[PDB]
């Protein structure tokens, strides 16, 4: 519950939850509130860690402050981010193309250090976007979300190769930094320890810590014990830490003129010297954490540390000589241990936040080598930050972030659902991080760690499994970046209930129980051997008086979309994953019915997902209509609630959003007021429910196939309005100006019945494939004319007409209704790009029948296109006349494992049916541990299994056992789950009974119409001259090379010249095959393709002498 | 094996230097409009561009008379654009372009899944063709489909 | 595919070269085998055979003292097809 | 410092711009940045063309001057498998419809003109010039008859009277 | 061989090319690093595209336009240089780069 | 060097003849890529890899 | 936005490809300083320059 205008759906979940389930889009919202520096971020933050409340800004023009000159006598410093108001709201920038957007005004501040003054203005920084309260950020008036990223954590990582050559175990570390310089610290095949630096030539200890200022004498004293340090130290074969240095410098300055103080400074620079070297924040905790150095000091001094160096070698070497902890002096010890670089105590999440930052970063960098650049060449004494300060470079990065950048990527938003799942989603790959190309086997796996922070089960099925996922429903995220997770915490055995978040160090610290175990209604656990989870990702049966930490539920292990599959559990982990990638792309449908059969998550993540308008403030409904609602407050104001009706998606979906009160209806805060796209009062509804039937039927339903009645197409089932953008600029040119007009060329006056005046058509006015949209016309200039084209005009007296007609036609297979047309002009003074006089937009939108060849789905995977769609008669009809709707086929089941669409059918029957234990002589045994209120149930009554507390399948059998009859006395299906069909083709009976029941199947957006295509003759390529690509196009298919090796591999030597030659490249030879087709004559012989003789230009352009030689 | 390669045939391997470098003709490398006057070069304009400027300072220089520094630091610009016009990103830095893009040099023409051979001259797009989703027939016969 | 490219196998287990009884001998963590020839000439030596891998069981495992063929294989593992050609020809 | 900025001026564009354009395009360059600075919005045509005292149409045809062209040789997709230029329609590419509908026209026109007599066929034919792609005219029409202008003037208004009956033109006017 | 190429094939030769090799391929020397009047949209004379060197733009038609028709073809303009023919030679002529040093 | 076996023999057929003398031949087993690359077709090899 | 279509700075015609009469047209010889040859068809009634770019 919790959530005031909620359906009441019965849930079969045996357990509670402590917690609830958390603000689904804080992954986005609050750090983005955490790079501006919000007050609820910062009271937040006053909450958990209060000591440095700092946003991201602040950091930035923290370490950009101050900036001087080599002279040094003079500084430039930054401070105070701040805000005005957005310019424009959300929906005015989303229709005039405006980026939504705010101001940063940065109180800069010029000092000179000579005379002594202070400069000090209010410097317009540039137009910042800001997220909007869904998450998202609008970019030229289109939607755009930042995704989250997985990378590695700067720190230091231990591990070691077996070596086959010689069987001994190989110790190494990379201290990778954020910008700066590798070094690695190895122990090779023999005895030594190379301590390659920057990637070049390797190295022994000795020549590095002499080249810190290390005596031969405190090497030994720093390293008594280890063997391989003192060998090192006798193969030092250079005494002389100058002497050390100036090798140093020649491996890396190879073409430089050494000298005493450069060698002693530029060692300095690469790791001490901050400006060239940074780990960040992330890395100091990581390093400082992993050897132990620093407890309760803070994070600060960015660079490394020569007691870092010289512990990093103590450990390494430690760590080869086989020791279990180390103690550093000056430090607490810590264990000596190699690390995973995949456990998530290594692998962190640049949020939005980071990720803007970063950008800001290198944006400052840019301003900042322009000003001190004109630091100095700028006379003193007349100048100032508004002189100094270039805000171009910063506002560019910014908008090369937002535009053009494949993790600020195009919102999908063709329901709820995949709106919701574009947020939340971790991708491994990006700028910064593995392409796949670059992408291991053993990234893609799922590693012990991802229980509670990253879903298992999510990930797009094609060649991205893995790199991409999405967070888990509970998960929460560290400030450091890592990915918390709430637990339980059971003191003595005693569950309690103070939940403490815990990253995946801590997981791996303590032990963690399952939150399906015998909880004795006080906090203590019933029986002694539990399940438990140990660190390496082992499970155990613990004594229960070890366990330090119980699981907050269920189903925390799971993504969001994941968790609204019901019987979840039983189906297997392939076709689960097909079903959860399968979910988020469902279209809306113009009805959108809820599920009978359902989880907790469809109520939650609805609300959650922001297209649903929900009531601000409590009060009474005084006016609705189909546009607008307006809410009477308790105290005295009013507000308009406008809706959205018919607005374009993302992917060409409707974006409805009707009201579901009415005019005397008292409202609560948080409350659902009206469904969106794809909900149903209140809650999600992806698609339909409708009475299936689970036998072969024809061979219609082969292999995956699926047929329908035709009461789906009838009654407009599953119908989904397509609305489609069509768009054309009226824009300057060379020969004059163009013009958006009727006075087209040679038209009949029968096409241009539906354009207006002036140019386009009328809203309404159905079009079809190749119909006049924009009359638009352009000028030509004087090409003289084909002789019988003179003497044509000649004859029947129509002028030359020198403008040339380019329209803006409707493309080919495309028809529908004309919503609404936008349009644009230079005379309204509208933002238009340079050289464009006119612009229009043409909304044309169609409302498509289900059809065969469409694709359909279950929430289990199971997938499968339209067969046939019969007539209502020739139908398997029950004993009750009611014919079934869609016939899945049996041989798709077993050997799919995905038994749960059996398991929801069975439940969904019991739920169009309604049940009623007779519990008149006590319970029977079944329903024993079911909840109250679950002993009877109404027909079309709606019910929940949780995903992994759920029906049970002894449940079921009683559910189905007693399901009270439709109108007459009859039970139609029985305790097995079947019932006798009848054909409704030939008449018979069917021998055996049939399964049957109500399954909730989608629509998906694989649409028929966005597929066919064909081509005869159409464009064609530029350089060379094959057919174009593409169904933007028309284009042909690429006739690749497996394919020539089959036809040849029949021997078909013929039809391989046809299409090689004179259907793709033969120039003159296309024109004449067309011809003789018209003309009925035999199709000519073909010649030499096209693009060989461009392959001979270019073999001739690289100085090879290539001819082709007669005899 | 490389010395009786030369010596069996009529080759004299006066070639492996060069004297006078061939352009390839305009088409292939089409400087194309597009609607808007946004217009398209093709990546090797800018290539022969550079080799030619350099050959034009370069002869403006020894007809000049320039020391021997300018002269050598000439000609070794020269080679360098030489050496990208034929294989940009064989040796040293690649030859970048706006956005920092690697530029596509002759070499790059023929190389990899890219090149003219695996995209261009075995698999091409051809007319009289289409595609559209399959569904299942079973009322057909066995040398019969559907369309 | 390391077959069809005539690859030199991972596990490499080298194939005879002469009939004879064997010379077998466990050196230092790993193996030693000879081959005792018949005619006779020069004992071809296999020295650097890893412990890691197995002897050649057939009808018995490989034992000390037993007669081989000309391309018995002498480990288990795979033979590399160059060594079977130089041996045993073509047909081989 | 001229040297550099004049080789500068000559060698960095694809299309040469000569100096005056370009120092023209940099001083509106310019001018537009700081107004950007200073206004905070992009201005107008207008505004530049009182700014830099120079006409709106100037200003229009320096903003077309200033655009250098984009590359055929980018990643078109998100991901890089295709460059831009194989997503350009040929638009002067024979279209491979109208030539075969302008040979059906010549056969159709050379049946019609055959329907009428000689003299008066090979007038047309001249005039039009359907023999050659040389449009003879009235003095040489009537030389290589011998006869005078205005007889071929008179067979000309007569035949193409004759040939503006429908009878003569069902089978061409679907030819527009 | 045969250089227009019609389909009578027996080897396919190819050679290291010599000087003498390249400067008989070529139809002119290109000499200016330009390529288009930025104001007209012309290309230029001796750069990369000049209609001299590679081939008129436009089918039967020289650069000065003193030559429109099929009847002059196969001759050059004693003016604009521009060899009047079809224009898709423009798709085979090459041109070549006379280096100062090797 | 690695040359055909037809064309061995047919050498060493032609080159008994005008003073004999064989050159000596040892079967090789070559792996499919160098096999595919040493052909006599510079045109295939060319466009494999 | 629009569209993709592309269009090479120029026009294409097509006329009768005849050959069986011309415009007849002579043929010139002009020289480089280094011995080249080089022959060039002029049209007949047309001034014939003194120097030519070869
Ligand atoms: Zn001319």
């Amino acid at each position: 519950n919790s959530v005031p205008g909620a359906p009441n759906r019965v849930s079969f979940a045996k357990l509670r939850e402590p917690l609830e389930v958390p603000g689904l889009l804080d992954v986005q919202t609050d750090s983005f509130e955490w790079l501006i520096g919000s007050p609820r971020w910062r009271e937040s933050a006053a909450e958990r860690g209060d000591v440095n409340p700092v946003g991201g800004l602040e950091e930035v023009l923290y370490e950009l402050s101050p900036i001087e000159d080599f002279s040094g006598s003079m500084s430039l410093s930054f401070s105070d981010p701040r805000f005005d108001d957005v310019k424009a709201p959300v929906d005015e920038c989303k229709d005039k193309d405006m980026t939504y957007a705010a101001p940063l005004f940065v109180t800069a501040e010029f000092i000179n250090n000579n005379t002594g003054e202070i400069k000090s203005q209010t410097v317009f920084m540039g137009d910042f976007p800001m997220m909007t309260e869904k998450g998202t950020f609008i970019i030229n008036g289109t939607e755009r979300v930042v995704v989250s990223q997985l990378v590695r954590s700067p720190g230091v990582y231990f591990d070691e190769t077996i070596d086959k050559s010689t069987d001994k175990t190989l110790h190494s570390v990379k201290v990778i930094p954020s910008r700066g310089a590798w070094l690695e610290f190895d122990v090779d095949k023999r005895d030594t320890v190379g301590v390659r630096i920057d990637r070049k030539r390797r190295q022994p200890v000795t020549v590095l810590l002499k080249a810190l200022g290390w005596t031969s004498e405190q090497i030994v004293e720093r390293f008594g014990f280890s063997e391989i340090m003192r060998s090192t130290l006798e193969k030092d074969n250079t005494v002389g830490t100058d002497e050390a240095l100036l090798d140093i410098y020649r491996k890396l300055r190879p073409g430089e003129p050494p000298t005493k103080e450069s060698a002693q400074t530029l060692l300095e620079n690469l790791f001490f010297k901050e400006k060239r070297y940074d780990l960040a924040r992330v890395g100091r905790y990581k390093v400082n954490k992993k050897l132990g150095l620093h407890v309760g000091e803070p994070i600060t001094s960015s660079t490394l540390t020569e007691e870092d160096v010289v512990a990093t070698i103590e450990y390494l070497v430690r760590l080869h000589e086989g020791q279990t902890t180390m103690t550093v002096p000056g430090g607490v010890e810590v264990p000596v241990e190699t690390d995973d670089i995949d456990h998530f105590g290594n692998r962190r999440l640049r949020t939005v936040g980071e990720l803007i930052q970063n950008q800001i970063r290198v944006g400052m960098s840019r301003m900042e080598r322009v000003v001190r650049e004109r630091m100095t060449t700028q006379d003193v004494e007349a100048i100032t930050p508004q002189t100094l300060i270039n805000i171009r470079p910063v506002v560019a990065a910014i908008k090369e972030f937002f535009g053009t950048s494949q993790l600020s990527q195009f919102m999908d938003q063709n329901n709820p659902l995949s709106g919701l799942t574009h947020k939340r989603r971790l991708s491994a790959l990006g700028p910064g991080g593995l392409s796949r190309e670059r992408a291991g086997l053993e990234v893609r796996d799922v590693h012990p760690s991802h229980y509670g922070r990253m879903c298992p089960i999510e990930t797009p099925e094609g060649p991205n499994i893995g790199l991409i996922g999405s967070l888990s429903v509970y998960a929460r995220v560290n400030p450091f970046g890592f990915i918390e997770t709430p637990y339980r915490k059971v003191v003595d055995g005693v569950v309690s209930d103070e939940i403490v978040y815990l990253t995946a160090d801590e997981e791996d610290r303590h032990v963690v129980a399952q939150a399906n175990s015998p909880i004795d209604a006080d906090g203590r656990f019933v029986e002694p051997r539990v399940l438990v989870r140990r660190k390496a990702g082992e499970v155990e049966y613990v004594p229960s008086s070890e366990v330090d930490y119980m699981d907050v539920s269920p189903r925390q292990m799971v993504s969001v979309a994941t968790a609204m599959i019901p019987f979840l559990e039983h189906d297997d982990a392939n076709r689960a994953l097909m079903g959860a990638n399968m979910q988020r792309q469902a279209v809306p449908l113009v009805r959108s019915e809820a599920p009978l059969v359902g989880t907790g998550m469809e109520l939650r993540a609805a609300i959650d997902a922001g297209d649903v308008v929900v009531a601000e403030e409590s009060g009474v409904i005084e006016e609705v209509s189909a546009d607008y609602i307006t809410v009477m407050h308790d105290n005295g104001t009013r507000r308009t609630y406008r809706m959205r009706k018919f607005a374009r998606s993302n992917h060409g979906t409707c974006a409805n959003q009707c009201p579901i009160v009415d005019a005397g209806d008292r409202v609560e805060a948080g409350q659902v007021i009206a469904d969106g796209p794809c909900t149903d009062d209140g809650e999600m509804a992806l698609g339909k429910n409708l009475l299936v039937a689970i036998m072969p039927w024809e061979g219609h339903n082969y292999e995956d196939a699926i047929i329908l009645s035709n009461r789906l197409v009838e009654e407009d089932v599953l119908t989904s309005i397509h609305i489609e953008e069509h768009e054309i600029d009226a824009r300057d040119t060379k020969l004059g100006a163009e013009e958006i007009t009727r006075d087209i060329p040679n038209i009949s006056d029968e096409v241009l019945a539906d354009l207006d005046e002036r140019g386009i058509v009328r809203i309404g006015a159905e079009v079809r494939d190749g119909d006049i949209l924009v009359g638009k016309v352009t000028p030509k200039g004087e090409t003289e004319l084909t002789p019988e084209e003179r003497l044509l005009r000649a004859i029947f007296g129509e002028k030359a007409r020198e403008v040339r007609d380019t329209s803006l036609k409707v493309p080919h297979g495309e028809s529908g209704k004309v919503i609404g047309i936008r349009v644009f002009s230079r005379e309204d003074e509208d933002e238009l790009p340079a050289g464009v006089n006119e612009l229009v937009r043409v909304y044309v939108a169609q409302k498509r029948k289900i059809s065969d060849g469409d694709k359909l789905a279950g929430r289990h995977g199971n997938k499968g296109v339209i067969g046939k769609i019969l007539p209502v008669e020739d139908m398997p009809f029950l004993a009750d006349g009611t014919p079934v709707d869609i016939i899945l086929n049996t041989h798709g089941v077993p050997r799919r494992m995905n038994i749960g669409q059996i398991l929801e059918t069975h439940l969904g029957w019991c739920a169009h049916s309604g049940w009623k234990v007779d519990a008149a002589k006590g319970v029977p045994d079944w329903a024993a541990r079911l909840p109250d209120e679950l002993l009877e149930a109404q027909p079309n009554a709606i019910v929940s299994t949780p995903v992994f507390d759920g029906a049970q399948e002894a449940e079921l059998q009683g559910l189905l056992s007693c399901t009270l009859p439709n109108r007459d006395g009859d039970v139609l299906v029985d305790a097995d789950g079947k019932a006798m069909l009848f054909d409704g083709r030939s008449g018979e009976p069917f021998p055996y009974p049939v399964t049957v029941g109500y399954m909730y199947i989608m629509k998906l957006h694989h649409l028929v119409d966005d597929k066919i295509h064909a081509r005869s003759t159409g464009p064609y390529s530029m350089i060379t001259q094959q057919p174009l690509g593409g169904k933007a196009q028309f284009g042909g298919q690429r006739f690749g090379e497996m394919e020539c090796w089959a036809m040849q591999a029949y021997g078909a030597a013929y039809t391989l010249q046809e299409l090689l030659t004179i259907k793709s490249d033969d120039t003159v030879g296309r024109v004449k095959v067309y011809e003789a087709i018209v003309k009925g004559e035999n199709i000519p012989e073909p010649g030499i393709p096209e693009s060989f003789k461009v392959l001979l230009k270019e073999l001739q352009s690289l100085c090879l002498n290539v001819e082709v030689l007669s005899s | 094996k490389v010395v009786a390669a030369f010596q069996q045939s009529g080759n004299s391997p006066m070639g492996m230097v060069l004297d006078a470098v061939p352009v390839i003709p305009p088409e292939l490398r089409p400087m194309v409009q597009l609607d808007g006057g946004r217009f398209a070069t093709s990546d090797l304009n800018d290539l022969y561009r550079r080799v030619i400027n350099r050959n034009n300072r370069l002869k403006r220089l020894i007809d000049l008379g320039a020391p021997e520094i300018i002269v050598n630091n000439e000609k070794r610009m020269l080679q360098e654009s030489v050496d990208a016009l034929f294989d940009n990103g064989r040796r040293g830095r690649p030859v970048t372009g706006p956005g920092n893009r690697p530029l596509k040099s002759l070499s790059d023409l023929l190389k990899g899944k890219q090149g003219r051979f695996r995209q261009n001259l075995l698999g091409k797009r051809v007319d009289y063709s289409g595609r559209s989703v399959i569904v299942v027939g079973p009322q057909l016969k066995l040398h019969q489909c559907g369309l | 595919q390391e077959l069809f490219e005539a690859r030199v196998p991972r596990g490499k287990a080298p194939i005879a070269d002469v009939t004879g009884r064997v010379r077998l001998e466990d050196g230092e963590r790993f193996y030693k085998i000879t081959i005792v020839p018949d005619d006779g000439g020069e004992e071809v030596v296999y020295d650097k055979i890893s412990k890691r891998q197995r002897l050649r069981v057939f009808k018995r495992v490989l034992s000390d003292g037993d007669h081989v063929e000309v391309g018995q294989q002498l480990m288990e593992g795979s033979a590399d097809p160059h060594e079977v050609l130089r041996v045993q020809g073509p047909r081989e | 410092r001229q040297a550099i900025t004049r080789a500068m001026a000559d060698q960095a564009r694809t299309i040469r711009i000569p100096v005056h354009m370009v120092e023209v395009i940099n001083k509106l360059g310019r001018i537009q940045r700081e107004l950007l600075q200073d206004l905070g919005r992009e201005p107008t045509p207008e505004e530049l063309a009182k700014e830099m005292d120079i006409t709106p149409e100037k200003v229009l045809e320096i903003q077309q001057y200033a655009r250098e062209p984009i590359s055929l040789d980018q990643t078109i997709g998100d991901e890089g498998d295709s460059q831009l230029g194989d997503f350009i329609e040929d638009s002067e590419a024979v279209v491979a419809v109208d030539a075969v509908s302008f040979t059906l026209l010549q056969d159709q026109l050379q049946s019609v003109l055959d329907t009428l007599s000689e003299r008066e066929a090979g007038v047309v034919r001249l005039r039009f010039g359907l023999t050659d792609g040389q449009p003879r005219t009235l003095d040489e029409i009537g030389q290589v008859y011998g006869v005078t202008r205005e007889r071929i003037r008179q067979i000309e208004s007569k035949t193409m009277s004759k040939l503006r009956h429908p009878s003569r033109s069902q089978v061409l006017r679907d030819y527009l | 061989g045969a250089m227009l190429d019609v389909n009578f094939f027996d080897e396919l030769r190819i050679g290291l090319a010599t000087a003498e090799d390249i400067r008989q391929w070529s139809y002119g020397e290109v000499k200016k690093p330009e390529t288009i009047n930025y104001r007209t949209l012309k290309p230029e004379k001796d750069g990369l595209f000049c209609e001299k060197i590679f081939g008129p733009t436009r089918d039967w038609e020289c650069y000065c336009g003193k030559y429109k028709r099929v009847r002059f073809k196969g001759i050059i303009c004693e003016r604009c240089g521009v060899e009047v023919t079809r224009a898709k030679v423009r798709r085979e002529r090459m041109g070549h780069i006379e280096l100062a040093a090797p | 060097s690695l040359i055909d076996r037809a064309e061995f023999e047919a050498e060493n057929r032609r080159v008994v003849a005008e003073g004999g003398e064989p050159a000596a031949g040892r079967p090789v087993l070559m792996g499919i890529t160098k096999a595919s690359l040493a052909t006599d077709s510079w045109l295939s090899a060319a466009s494999f890899q | 936005d629009r569209v993709l279509r592309g269009s090479r700075l120029g026009a294409v015609s097509y006329e009768t490809d005849r050959n069986h009469d011309l415009a007849p047209r002579q043929i010139a010889r002009y020289r480089t300083d280094n011995g080249e040859e080089f022959e060039v068809p002029f049209a007949d009634d047309a001034e014939i320059p003194g120097t030519w770019l070869c």
